[PDB]
RNA sequence: AACGCGACGAUAACCCGCACGGUAGACGUAUAAGAAUAGGCUCCGGCCUCGUAUCCUAGCAGGCGAUUCCUCCGCCGG
């Protein structure tokens, strides 16, 4: 990136290097996307997760008891 | 009337306070699942039927899902949840019947001898049980189609650790 | 973020003295029970000798001290050096003030009730967050040891024993971390994958 | 002193029969608002010449905005302050994106290292250093040096002040 | 069995009265709501009902529980503390005692 | 320390009458490495600003009977 580059020149390097695609792969963004999706959960979709983690947990325990 | 005014009790002046219809919040719609916060059915999730006058709300359980009958409740004492159920097939004529104000409102030997005794719990009436069944018949059949709503409505709302209601989206 | 706990245990290592004392005294008055462990590992800013003059200065301005309750008594252990700090920050001549100190409970080392419990930290009083890197600091254990605390080698040997018990705790927690992660991978093949995407679309 | 702005203040003597069309003096004044910019203008003008506010009028007050506030440049500020000992002259260098930002930098810097307030401090000349090697100053010199790249060790992370208790000891590697 | 709770209130602590250095006014009390830390979060809890529940060591209605009711009037400070007005002022020895903040009246 | 403390030895019962069921503050009152902050952890793949996490969390304040599961919890003994 050239020093002091104006907005057009940084945009040229932005699209060429693909900063947005690399940021989505970055683990910092996945934690952010997990956080935003968690915060948008309504009360009825909170009742799914209580029911739904229970179903997932049951296959975890016979696997855990196996080993 | 009959009597001359026997004292100097002045009549009140004509007050300028006309009664105007109550405008409910946008989140209250027919079919919205509601969370009761006060009363004997606190914490219970219920389904709204009709918005009545002066902040009163007509709400059913339905009875076979959680146990809440046809009842009234105040708007400020309830929380509206983003899930909305369908009321296709529900009798609007029967709902308009149970929305009337008269519905939920209504010296001898036996009078003297029952002084101090605790009154016996009178049971449910035939019409109250029959109107309940007529309203709910198309209601829980609607509830079975949407997945996990039956266990949702039979459950009770509560707050866990870290549950901050100013951040919870309902 | 303003959570109410039953009792909160504060690890004392790497914490500055008066900033921990100011935060603790506000929670005691608010109604929080406080337990402080490792009072010998607390830190006081500045060089060691600066701590020595203010120890000599406190004994200077008091004629005929009580040997048992005060005077050089307060400096003869690290637990009660901290108790002297919290007491000057609390209305101790009031019954609300006395009640706030009964919520406090300070120790040197980690007693057996509190080594199996979780020890939190206070970010606003941590030495490495508040002090400049080149600034020099002293430990309250070596302040009390040069005043007359007698059990510095005692609390050391009990602490090196506690590390050894803690080493066996991780080695048990290592094996649980293997088995839990393995069971997560093992049951994911039969986790009914209509529902695995449902949890991923909700954040779990 | 605050978010100062630049002000062009032009004024002249109230005309008489003897001197119609007076001389129209102009001054550039840094001030937080216009009523301070006009006050500084009459303060200086009575200092050099005999004109005063009572016998004078102000013909214009205009804001001089930055031509390129998105470009970073070096500023040389000539200066004059009155201490207890007397008045002295010095010259500071600042690196900001605007002249009012450099004067903001000066006023905090001069009050810190020399304890000089707004009344004592007189602006002499603030001018953009157009070309390198006209920078006469060491801490600016290392910044204008070739391929600047420094680490950020021991950065204290933002922990919210209302989270009094923390479960994990924070890390200072971010 | 459910093995779940029944709490429908936010937890709070009675901090003090409205006061200066030395002039305390008992008719308004200060409450620290759990989870609120800015003035923005305190704006949610305004005009919510607030109950103070205690025990009295005598049964008057078959119960030793007595309640004092109130409401959250305005935010206090920048840290989420709120001002509460009750029917009667809270005692004094309840400084640092539990307070139940209800979720009614609701506008959600 | 006679108004601090630890270990140990030896150590108070049936009958008759009659008065009542605190605590500065429970409501999921769940969560043990150590050590450093010019570093560290690990499953050795990788990972650490973020405890904004993990566990637990449905039913008359939580019933009855099933279908169905050998998961979770509790009491006594070794």
């Amino acid at each position: 990136l050239p020093r002091g580059a104006r907005t057009g020149a940084v945009k040229k390097a932005w699209e060429a290097y693909g900063v947005d695609a690399k940021w989505k792969e970055t683990n910092w963004a996945k934690k952010q996307l997990q956080q935003e999706r968690r915060q948008s959960l309504t009360d009825f979709d909170r009742f799914k997760v209580m029911r739904l983690k229970k179903q997932r947990r049951f296959e975890e325990r016979k696997a855990l008891a196996k080993i | 009337q009959k009597w001359y005014p026997a004292e100097d009790e002045a009549q009140p002046k004509k007050v300028r306070k006309a009664v105007r219809p109550w405008t409910p919040r946008k989140s209250l719609q027919p079919g919205t699942v509601l969370i009761l916060l006060a009363g004997r059915f606190r914490g219970k999730r219920v389904v709204l039927l009709k918005c009545l006058d002066q902040g009163v709300l007509l709400v059913t359980g339905p009875f076979k899902i959680n146990g809440v009958p046809l009842r009234r409740v105040n708007a400020r004492y309830v929380i509206a949840t983003s899930v909305k159920v369908d009321l296709t097939g529900v009798d609007q004529a029967k709902i308009d019947e149970v929305a009337q104000p008269k519905y939920f409102t209504a010296a001898s030997e036996e009078a003297f001898f029952k002084q101090g005794e605790k009154p016996q719990k009178k049971p449910v009436s035939s019409t109250r049980a029959a109107d309940q069944k007529a309203i709910d018949k198309a209601l829980i059949a609607n509830i079975k189609k949407v997945d996990m709503l039956a266990s949702y409505l039979a459950s009770s709302f509560s707050l866990r650790k870290g549950d901050k209601p100013h951040l919870m989206k309902f | 973020m303003s959570s109410f706990e039953s009792v909160v245990v504060i690890d004392g290592k790497g914490h500055l003295l008066g900033r921990l004392a100011s935060i603790v005294a506000k929670q005691l008055l608010s109604g929080q029970k406080i337990v402080v462990v490792r009072c010998e590992a607390l830190n006081i800013s500045g060089e060691f000798f600066r701590a020595k003059l203010k120890y000599h200065a406190y004994l200077r301005k008091m004629t005929r001290y009580n040997p048992t309750r005060g005077g050089p008594f307060h400096f003869r252990a690290p637990s009660r050096i901290f108790y002297k700090a919290v007491r000057g920050m609390i209305p101790h001549k009031t019954a609300r003030g006395a009640a706030a100190l009964e919520r406090l409970k300070v120790f040197e080392g980690v007693p057996p009730p509190y080594d199996k419990k979780k020890k939190m930290v206070v970010p606003q009083a941590l030495r490495v967050l508040r002090l400049q890197p080149g600034r020099k600091y002293c430990t309250v254990g070596r302040l009390s040891h040069e005043v007359g605390w007698k059990y510095q080698d005692v609390v050391a040997r009990l602490e090196e024993r506690r590390k050894a018990k803690g080493a066996a705790y991780y080695e048990r927690k290592k094996l649980a971390a293997r088995q839990l992660s393995e069971a997560k991978k093992a049951a994911a093949a039969k986790v009914d994958p209509k529902v695995s995407e449902a949890l991923a679309a909700y954040g779990y | 002193m605050g978010r100062l702005q630049e002000y062009q203040v032009i004024g002249r003597h109230l005309p008489t029969e003897a001197n119609p069309n007076p001389a129209l003096y102009r001054m550039r004044i840094f001030a937080p608002n216009e009523v301070v910019a006009k006050s500084r203008f009459w303060y200086f003008l009575r200092g050099l010449k005999k004109v005063k506010k009572a016998t004078g009028e102000i013909v214009s007050v205009n804001v001089i905005s930055e031509k390129h506030p998105l470009k970073v440049k070096n500023f040389g500020i000539w200066l004059r302050y009155d201490s207890r000992s007397g008045t002295h002259n010095m010259y500071k260098e600042y690196r900001e994106t605007s002249r009012v930002a450099a004067v903001e930098a000066m006023y905090a810097d001069m009050a810190a290292r020399h304890r000089a307030r707004f009344r004592s401090i007189h602006i002499l000349k603030v001018v953009e250093l157009e070309k390198t090697e006209d920078v006469k100053r060491p801490y600016i010199k290392q910044l204008v040096a070739k391929n600047l790249s420094f680490p950020l060790p021991h950065r204290v992370p933002k922990i919210s002040t209302k989270k009094i208790f923390s479960a994990k000891r924070p890390s200072t590697f971010s | 069995p459910s093995e779940a709770g029944h709490r429908l209130y936010v937890k709070g602590r009675h901090l003090s009265y409205q006061r200066g250095r030395r002039n305390t006014h008992p008719k308004t009390s200060l409450i620290k709501i759990e989870g609120v830390d800015d003035t923005a979060a305190a704006n949610f809890y305004l005009g919510k009902r607030v109950a103070y529940v205690y025990r009295a060591q005598k049964e008057v209605r078959g119960t030793k529980i007595r309640v004092i009711w109130g409401k959250i009037t305005r935010p206090h400070g920048n840290s989420g503390v709120v001002r509460a007005k009750f029917t009667h002022p809270l005692p004094a020895r309840s400084f640092g005692a539990s307070v139940r903040i209800m979720l009614y009246p609701s506008s959600i």
